[PDB]
């Protein structure tokens, strides 16, 4: 006859809703006895088995820029970076005025000697040590033309808390899993421009293999795509907002070093000592990063002919860092638990018109670009609430054999009847890197009571 | 099927997996948030169960109640609701009229309630 | 009589102590550990009476299921079971069988119900 | 009319009024309170809505038991008692015979139980 109501339990409708979620860890991370920085005693192993169900023809809106996993992603990484640093050397005792020359005979022209004098274990006793602090480190206190008094470069603003030298930086995958209740939709439409509708909406509980990586202006290792560059952005329009380039096929990169000595071990006082950096033995050269020439070359043509769909009548440019500082007009990373600020001015050196070139040629591989660079030690990260580190040094030479995935670009402000506008590298907020390996999930909460008609009546 | 093996699929065919949707609501730095988040989940489930019983339809999935549907709310006719469409339509356009619905249907069970027992205290 | 008091007694002699078995299911350093043990405490208690809830035995200490008894899982007589063996080393032997078991109650409760639903419809 | 309606008045005017007094169950340095309160209030419904459902009276008020009243309780009519006396001052002449209340309510229910399954299964 006519419509009664019902009350349905276990029914699968959605709202969006932003809520904590957990860890998800391989079980090789438990065993070490080093402990990482993550995920040892605070994140929770996961079973060995990621179940993933593909939905049937549901179409689900994504909006990659509005976000909560990439805000709580932060917050959880910030605040698990500054309670790893709470026990651990202070550096306090290190404010004294240093008198630094160069280095011996021969100097290096990139490290001052910086010979002071420091407390022992004993508070009264004080003893005169040695140290090679990088030139970046050293800041010239002075009152006149006096080329021998320079101290240290925290001890102005804030803090000295140096790291702890049995902790890592090595980036393992994380997963994030969502609680009960809650549910992951990701999707897996290649050809998703980053903010829309998609149609292969599948529902899954743990995400996929996220690495932490801490790298500015250029993307290390992450996941690659399936069919071809993916440009990234919410506007397109004004020349603030930051464009991302999802890459196909990657690019090798190397860096490499000179030797060092040892870590001297200075002592101020009882239980607290720290390592500094000793001699230097050998010639000393340059620490250089080494990127192939023909790969670089076509996949700029592949970023190039790609990009040109966004603009149909433009040419397209590249330079260098649209000024500043050495924190961030260079490309910053870590290895081995020493940190590179490296200068991408052979990089960014071109343009594209819209002409295609072939490069045929297998011997021509030989030809490389490389990158000089400067290693600082006492880094300022996060910009802001960052907790001024220094990171201790290491005995040999190093090597940094990577991967690339991503490049961070913006779009330069033109003139009138301006047909060729240029792209320059930036990077700035830590939130485009996990924002970028986090396209494709997006927490939805599940509500199971529902409402339908039928002609169900209830027996008295 | 696991979670939502049946979110797009038909309206008739819908109505054979709510267990399964239903079997799985409960399965220092982070010793507080997972524990509000836990605590939340089961004030989730546990209010989910008192707003099933409060009608009268506690530890039964599809439970019918005797108060009408007004036309003023679907007006659609039931064959290619229950064969077409899905639930996540329903829910986009009838949510925001279900807090007369959830009161039509506590007078409903009130009113049952005090006819049984004034059955039970007549008797 | 207290905490498991028929726990290897008589299979038939423990069917008549549910009740005063199931009652005690909910009766700094050392703050957060207490909070923690009575949240998990809360968490299996709800977790068993959600399960309990899904095939229709809801608020029943005792509830009878339709669904067949395959004979591949015991292989054993009614008489001597219920007269001769304890509860312990029974759930040790059906323990490789039971998601099968719990599987196919909810299969023959959803079909059950709907079922009562065509029936109840058809009036 | 929500909390305690009637908290004061004759034992017989206080059947009609118990569908409104019964309805609001659940309805940093001050966040662990919040926890704490939070939890707690869990416990109680939790422990109230269990103790509630052992002896057969799930989701029904005035819920009528086949257990024998014993005279050695109260030894004092039923009719001022229904119309003369309060409920605070009864539960304090009734509180030293809970338990064994409670434990033959239990018995009761679970011998009921028992019966209802050997009636089925004899069938
Ligand atoms: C992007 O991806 C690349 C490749 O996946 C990463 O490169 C790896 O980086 C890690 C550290 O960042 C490297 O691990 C280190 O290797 C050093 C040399 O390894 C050789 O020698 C050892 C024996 O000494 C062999 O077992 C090994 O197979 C190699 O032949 C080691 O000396 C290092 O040891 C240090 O760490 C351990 C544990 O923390 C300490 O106990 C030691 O005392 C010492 O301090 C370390 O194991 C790894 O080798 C790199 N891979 C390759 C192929 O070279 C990038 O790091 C990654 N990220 C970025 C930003 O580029
Ligand atoms: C930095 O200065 C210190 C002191 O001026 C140097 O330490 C001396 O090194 C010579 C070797 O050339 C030794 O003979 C002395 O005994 C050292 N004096 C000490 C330890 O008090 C140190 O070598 C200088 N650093 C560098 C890199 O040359
Ligand atoms: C102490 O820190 C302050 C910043 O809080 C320094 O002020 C500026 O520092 C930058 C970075 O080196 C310089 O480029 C500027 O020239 C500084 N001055 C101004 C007015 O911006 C300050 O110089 C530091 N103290 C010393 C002695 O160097
Ligand atoms: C999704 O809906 C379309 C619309 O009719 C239907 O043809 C298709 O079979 C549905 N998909 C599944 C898996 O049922
Ligand atoms: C440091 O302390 C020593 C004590 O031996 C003293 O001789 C010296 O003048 C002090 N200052 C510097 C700058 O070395
Ligand atoms: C959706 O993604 C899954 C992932 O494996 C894939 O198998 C499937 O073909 C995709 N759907 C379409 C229509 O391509
Ligand atoms: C950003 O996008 C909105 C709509 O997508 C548009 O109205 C607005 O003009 C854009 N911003 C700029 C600076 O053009
Ligand atoms: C890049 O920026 C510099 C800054 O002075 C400018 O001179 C140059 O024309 C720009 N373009 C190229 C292609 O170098
Ligand atoms: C990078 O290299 C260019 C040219 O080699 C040079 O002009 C510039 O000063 C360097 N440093 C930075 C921070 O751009
Ligand atoms: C860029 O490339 C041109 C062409 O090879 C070269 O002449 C120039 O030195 C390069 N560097 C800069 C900073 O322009
Ligand atoms: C740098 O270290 C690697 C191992 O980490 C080693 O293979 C290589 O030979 C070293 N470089 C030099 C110049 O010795
Ligand atoms: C980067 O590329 C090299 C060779 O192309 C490969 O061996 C390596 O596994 C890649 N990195 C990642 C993280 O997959």
């Amino acid at each position: 006859e006519n419509l009664w109501v019902t009350v349905y339990y276990g029914v699968p409708v959605w709202k969006e809703a932003k809520t904590t979620l957990f860890c998800a860890s391989d079980a090789r991370a438990y065993e070490k006895e080093v402990h990482n920085v993550w995920a040892t005693h605070a994140c929770v192993p996961t079973d060995p088995s990621p179940q993933e169900l593909v939905l049937g023809n549901v179409t689900e809106n994504f909006n990659m820029w509005k976000n909560d996993m990439v805000d709580q992603m932060h917050e959880d990484i910030i605040s698990l970076w500054d309670q790893s640093l709470k026990p651990c050397v202070k550096l306090t005792p290190l404010c004294v005025t240093l008198i630094c020359s160069d280095a011996g005979s021969g100097g290096v022209e990139e490290m001052k000697n910086c010979s002071f004098n420091t407390t022992t274990e004993i508070r009264d006793k004080e003893k005169k040590e040695y140290a090679l602090f990088y030139k970046p480190d050293i800041v010239p206190l002075s009152e006149t033309n006096n080329t021998s008094e320079y101290r240290l470069i925290n001890c102005n603003t804030s803090a000295c808390t140096q790291a702890c030298p049995k902790v890592t930086f090595e980036p393992i995958p994380i997963h994030y899993c969502a609680p009960a209740g809650y549910a992951i939709l990701k999707c897996n439409d290649e050809t998703f421009n980053g903010t829309g509708p998609c149609s292969n909406v599948s529902t899954v509980q743990c995400t996929h293999g996220i690495r932490p990586v801490v790298s500015t202006q250029l993307l290390l290792n992450g996941s690659l795509a399936e069919k071809e560059i993916v440009i990234r952005s919410e506007n397109l329009t004004n020349n603030a907002k930051i464009i991302i380039v999802h890459l196909h096929t990657p690019v090798e990169i190397v860096c490499t070093r000179p030797n060092n000595n040892t870590r001297k071990s200075v002592r101020i006082g009882p239980g607290q000592t720290f390592y500094a950096t000793g001699d230097i033995i050998g010639d000393i050269k340059q620490a250089h990063c080494n990127i192939s020439e023909e790969k670089w070359n076509d996949t700029l043509q592949k970023v190039g002919i790609e990009l040109q769909k966004h603009f149909p009548n433009k040419t397209i440019k590249y330079n260098q860092s649209a000024g500043g500082d050495m924190e961030i007009t260079t490309h910053s990373f870590n290895c081995g638990g020493e940190f590179f600020y490296c200068n991408t001015s052979n990089l960014f050196n071109g343009t594209y018109n819209g002409t295609y070139i072939s490069t045929n040629s297998s011997a021509n591989s030989t030809s490389t670009i490389t990158l000089q660079c400067r290693i600082k030690q006492i880094i300022n990260m996060w910009q802001g609430v960052g907790r001024c580190m220094y990171a201790p040094p290491i005995a040999g030479n190093i090597t940094c054999r990577s991967n690339i995935t991503g490049l961070l670009l913006t779009r330069d402000g033109g003139t009138n009847s301006n047909e060729t506008e240029t792209f320059r590298p930036a990077g700035g907020d830590m939130r485009d890197n996990w924002r970028s390996e986090l396209y494709k999930y997006k927490v939805v909460k599940i509500e199971p009571l529902g409402v339908a008609p039928t002609r169900c009546k209830r027996r008295v | 099927l696991g979670f939502l093996g049946a979110a797009g699929s038909t309206m008739g065919a819908a109505s054979m997996t709510l267990t399964v949707q239903a079997r799985n609501l409960l399965s220092t730095v982070w010793g507080i948030k997972q524990l509000q988040a836990r605590v939340l989940a089961v004030e989730r489930y546990l209010r989910d169960q008192q707003l099933l019983g409060i009608w009268g339809c506690s530890g039964k999935l599809i439970c019918c109640t005797n108060v009408p549907w007004n036309s003023s709310w679907s007006n659609r006719n039931l064959s290619e609701i229950w064969d077409n469409m899905t639930w996540l339509q329903w829910d986009k356009e009838i949510s925001n009229y279900t807090q007369i619905i959830y009161g039509l249907l506590e007078e409903s069970q009130n009113q049952q309630e005090k006819n049984e027992q004034d059955l039970l205290a007549l008797d």
